[PDB]
């Protein structure tokens, strides 16, 4: 199977490089015009740029020309990016993607985070949210964080009925805050332990919390 | 640039119903050159259907697309539960590739009142000069919904930050978490919390308040 | 949109040796393009041949060879047997001077 594997997403600091690679496989790399692709948290897909199969032709989206360059290594099977003087909006999730023979983008990676911010990698705290017509409402307030993402299980995985994990948003200060809640039988607070496990893979954090009532 | 425009933003119907999207170029687009894309959330978007009658493998019949200059549409033919996500259109005859913004196809129910709750920040947080006020509308539809916030009867501006989930695949409702982030010093010179929603199927807007201190 | 024009059907040779021209026309005035051969197979896809080439210049390919007068390529195919009857698309891109543009002609068809 045609497979499309990019790397080398991550944090950077405005205005400096990074460089993603895209490792492409199952069918001629040689043979095939290539793309990147990228999506900005919450929004929609925006082009960036192509490379023909060979290398001697490529485009570039305005919001990226003179700052990003494209290029391929056809021995290795690989697609880069080299993106130069970086800026907030060039933050989102870039896509690899082959423009198959007849027009569209037939194949598509699974993306790469790139996140553009000043600020440093930080695992959060997590602080929580007690409960008080037989239903409870508790959570976790997984605050100031970064970068993203950010996993959330309750119970250790055992608890997944009721659960709602919403999606980070981002604060004045350049951190990400989001929370965790669960609701469950308002008769069961005083005889189940629930403790959210927050694991934040880019600061190798794990917080276990315990949420207990009144 | 050719800017393709989609309509409508979300799409609400029930499985077994024809679903048309919508997608207009702001330059006639040749009808051969129009392309679809599915996305479902946390995965990259693949190719549907392109072409004037091609389709992309493995994509089904129900999907098909027509139109042509201005105002091109996909029709579902009959909705399966795997096809409630997000359609992006895209031509492809010339440069830049350019996208739709996307419209969502999400699952029509009944309409269900939120369950609410509010929650005062954690002692733990305050110790550390921020107040986090949490208040949580559950498992609701559909998605518009209206939380105001009042300190001791005043409305607050400018200082709450909403989040949404995405639908829930059981129960086909959304649920909403709106935090209200103050200061220690301006959280302790004030009293009554209340959290306040409007929403389709509330007859009366719903308060859930707490004074500060329980 | 942009236009390709291909005949609907060439007759090969008793060598196997099919030709025809393929014209393009569009709203730009391109000086560097990539023509390209397909073969439909069916519901699948396959690069018979592509060049790209500038105008004037040669246009360099292989089992292909083309000329290019103004927007028509001569396209010149060695070589199939009676076994490719089948339909042949022609694909045109212009590259330079931007923007990129695609066409798709409505196909043509060989006989050996
Ligand atoms: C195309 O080329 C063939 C041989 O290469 C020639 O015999 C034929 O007359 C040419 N036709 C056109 C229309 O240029």
């Amino acid at each position: 199977q045609v497979q499309l594997v990019e790397s080398g997403g991550g944090v950077v600091q405005p205005g400096r490089s990074l460089r993603l690679s895209c490792a492409a496989s199952g069918f001629t790399f040689s043979h095939y015009t290539m793309h990147w692709v990228r999506q900005a948290p919450g929004k929609g897909l925006e082009w960036v740029t192509f490379i023909s199969y060979d290398g001697h032709n490529k485009y570039y989206a305005d919001s990226v020309k003179g700052r990003f360059t494209i290029s391929r290594d056809n021995s290795k099977n690989t697609l880069y990016l080299q993106m130069n003087s970086l800026r907030a909006e060039d933050t989102a999730i870039y896509y690899c993607a082959r423009h198959g023979w007849l027009g569209p983008f037939d194949y598509w990676g699974q993306g790469t985070l790139v996140t553009v911010s000043s600020a440093s990698t930080k695992g959060p705290s997590v602080f929580p949210l007690a409960p008080s017509g037989g239903t409870a409402a508790l959570g976790c307030l997984v605050k100031d964080y970064f970068p993203e993402p950010v996993t959330v299980s309750w119970n250790s995985g055992a608890l997944t009925s009721g659960v709602h994990t919403f999606p980070a948003v981002l604060q004045s200060s350049g951190l990400y805050s989001l929370s965790s809640v669960v609701t469950v039988p308002s008769s069961s607070l005083g005889t189940q332990t629930y403790i959210c496990n927050v694991n934040h893979k880019p600061s190798n954090t794990k917080v276990d919390k315990r949420v207990e009532p009144k | 640039e050719i800017v393709l425009t989609q309509s409508p933003g979300t799409l609400s119907l029930s499985p077994g119903e024809r679903a048309t999207l919508s997608c207009r170029a702001s330059q006639e687009v040749g009808e051969s050159e129009l392309a679809w894309y599915q996305q479902k959330p946390g995965q990259a978007p693949r190719l549907l259907i392109y072409g004037a009658f091609s389709r992309a493998t493995g994509i089904p019949d129900r999907f098909s697309g027509s139109g042509s200059g201005t105002d091109f549409t996909l029709t579902i033919s009959r909705l399966e539960p795997e096809d409630f996500a997000v359609y992006y259109c895209q031509q492809y005859g010339s440069s830049p590739w350019t996208f739709g913004q996307g419209t969502k196809v999400e699952i029509k129910r009944t309409v269900a009142a939120p369950s609410v709750f509010i929650f005062p920040p954690s002692d733990e947080q305050l110790k550390s000069g921020t107040a986090s006020v949490v208040c949580l509308l559950n498992n609701f539809y559909p998605r518009e919904a209206k939380v105001q916030w009042k300190v001791d009867n005043a409305l607050q501006s400018g200082n709450s930050q909403e989040s949404v989930t995405e639908q829930d695949s059981k129960d086909s409702t959304y649920s909403l978490s709106s935090t209200l982030t103050l200061s220690k010093a301006d959280y302790e010179k004030h009293k009554v919390y209340a959290c306040e929603v409007t929403h389709q199927g509330l007859s009366s807007p719903v308060t859930k308040s707490f004074n500060r201190g329980e | 949109a942009m236009h390709v024009a291909q005949p609907a059907v060439v007759l090969a040779s008793s060598r196997g040796i099919a030709s025809f021209v393929c014209e393009y026309a569009s709203p730009g005035k391109a000086t560097e393009v990539r023509v390209t051969v397909l073969r439909q197979a069916d519901s699948q896809v396959t690069e018979v041949c592509a060049a790209t080439y500038m105008m004037g210049n040669e246009l360099t390919f292989s089992i292909c060879t083309g000329t290019s007068s103004g927007n028509q390529v001569n396209l010149t195919i060695q070589g199939l047997r009676a076994m490719d009857t089948g339909l042949y698309i022609c694909k045109v891109e212009l590259m330079y001077p931007p923007p990129y543009y695609l066409g798709i002609g409505n196909g043509t068809q060989i006989y050996v």
